[PDB]
RNA sequence: AUGGACCGCCAGUGAUAAGUGGAAUGCCAUGUGGGCUGUCGAGCCCCACGCACGUGGGG
């Protein structure tokens, strides 16, 4: 499991936030608290490689294990953690799930981010079509018989080196768990 | 006429030109017209002659030059012939009248009075308003605008030590900003390209209008 | 073998973590464990040479020697360490790679990434083609007949002094144990 | 110009061959920045016209 860092190069803002208290005395009206909470809002790109022969020999049973892989997918993108969650709702989704099934050895995508990102635009089609280039290339160099398939929340570009664009992610999880067996 | 984007930068590290004075400012800007012709009448307004308006002073200076001979890029400018040229019509849909095009004129309000010890002596004064009565009183029926008048200071002039080249003295502008209504064509017409006010060599005069 | 060494200045980043245990016993927000574990990212260069004339020696054949050094290239490339990777799947291939077969002594290109590269902007690029200068000045300084060869997952740049660029990783592969 | 004067310790050398620091980890639970507000006369010089109130041109 892999530590999720900005496509782009963010600073943090200092939120300045305030405890008011209900009752008032006079000669003052001093809150009940004064602090600074740190936030920062970007686009997080995230990455796992599951082991499946390895996962096989600790359940030892295939189909258990097959379960397993199919729910730790289905989990590792509906959750979002529930840390400093309740007063900012951060709750969201992920706008590219790409899932490839590799015989040789798993395969991140980070360095397609090392150069950061300027913006004033957004930055979800630049960070997709930027991933799409970088798994073409990258397809091209290092060529292997895997399986691909991905999944999209956004209809304009068409990412052909991700595989073939399923219609949606519990669907792309099936067929990619069942195509690995 | 014509426009251009100029942007002149200090010839040296120890700021030896240009920007030191305004008399040298100036001198950079005739000397990128080399062929000058000059008419005069008894006290009309002068159509020499250039135009320039700056707009910033803290990037060695943001300058932009309306004028009828065309400039020539020199030492130490743009990487370029511009910033940026072209020519422009008052003809151009005629600037029908009535009709409404913003604009962006500088001034000097001014009144002269006798002084003591003087050898009388203009006065940037002329409570309730003065210079709205002075400019728009001074703005003939062609197009009339608003009058933005401020109150503050200031603007200096000094010599870098050339002959007969003005001294050290100051100077206040007022940058009125609005939307001109056209009730005269070829009288803002001629206005813009003469200039208005005195003093064309240090800023004043330059009219830019715009579209609705 | 050599070691790899980031091409530019990195410090290092302490990581806060924790450890929260279940079973709460006071109903506190207190937690099993913490701690602070220190992480490090970057652009590494890596080097290794293969002295073909003592493999030989050791394997005796030179069909074995052949199949050794082949999936000797082929191995460096692929692998990575399995040093904290459970935590952080720092799996990657490398952005350039450039073999070359030298007639009279290996060459290590370390001395181009003396200069520390300051940032803000990209790493891969600038490596590239830093890379790619001092290898064509350092080609015209010590003449020599060698065949040059690489692969490349950026197609912005051109890089000429690393020779003729294959297609792929083991096409290179191939192509230059077979030059040897 | 002194128990001193003159006066070379000194010509040769691989420290060498081998090596994962490695497995495990929510920093968390709570917060108004607030009450109040029109932006409306000394300036240095020259020349021109002037009803001696001033007006315009070039520095």
């Amino acid at each position: 499991f892999a530590h999720a860092f900005t496509v782009h190069g963010t600073t943090v803002e200092v939120d300045f936030f305030t405890a008011v208290d209900d009752i008032p005395k006079e000669n003052d009206h001093g809150s009940g608290h004064m602090n600074a909470g740190q936030f920062s809002a970007g686009t997080f790109y995230r990455y796992a490689n599951v082991n499946l022969d390895r996962l096989v020999e600790n359940t030892g049973d295939a189909q258990t294990a097959r379960t397993a892989v199919a729910e730790f997918l289905r989990a590792f993108l509906s959750t979002v953690p529930s840390g400093k969650q309740n007063a900012t709702a951060a709750m969201t989704l992920p706008d590219l799930v790409h899932i490839a099934v590799r015989f040789d050895r798993p395969i991140s995508f980070a360095p397609a981010f090392e150069t950061a990102l300027y913006g004033s635009d957004g930055y979800t089609l630049r960070a997709c079509q930027e991933l799409n280039n970088y798994a073409e290339r990258l397809r091209e160099v290092w060529p292997d018989d895997a399986i691909r398939g991905y999944a999209t929340v956004e209809n304009k570009t068409d990412l052909a080196a991700l595989g073939e664009r399923y219609d949606s992610y519990p669907a792309l999880i099936d067929a990619m768990v069942a195509a690995a067996f | 006429t014509w426009l251009t984007k100029i942007v002149p930068d200090l010839r040296y590290r120890q700021t030896r030109a240009d920007f030191r004075t305004a008399g040298n400012l100036h001198r950079k800007l005739i000397r990128l017209s080399s062929d000058l012709g000059e008419e005069r009448i008894a006290n009309p307004r002068q159509q020499s002659g250039l135009l320039f308006r700056i707009e910033e002073t803290r990037n060695e200076l943001y300058l932009l030059v309306q004028s009828h001979s065309p400039l020539r890029v020199d030492r130490l400018g743009p990487g370029y012939h511009g910033v940026q040229m072209r020519n422009l019509d008052p003809f151009l849909a005629r600037l029908d009248k009535g009709s409404r095009v913003r604009y962006r004129i500088v001034a000097s309000p001014t009144k002269r009075l006798g002084r003591s010890e003087n050898n009388t002596q203009r006065l940037g004064l002329k409570r309730g308003a003065a210079a709205e009565e002075w400019w728009h009183s001074r703005a003939a029926a062609n197009g009339l605008e608003l009058l933005s008048t401020y109150a503050q200071t200031l603007d200096d002039v000094r010599d870098p030590g050339t002959a007969d080249r003005s001294r050290k003295i100051r100077h206040p502008a007022v940058r009125f900003d609005g939307e001109a209504v056209i009730s005269d064509v070829d009288a803002v017409r001629h206005a813009v390209l003469n200039g208005i006010g005195r003093g064309k060599s240090y800023g004043c005069g330059l009219l830019s209008l715009a579209l609705i």
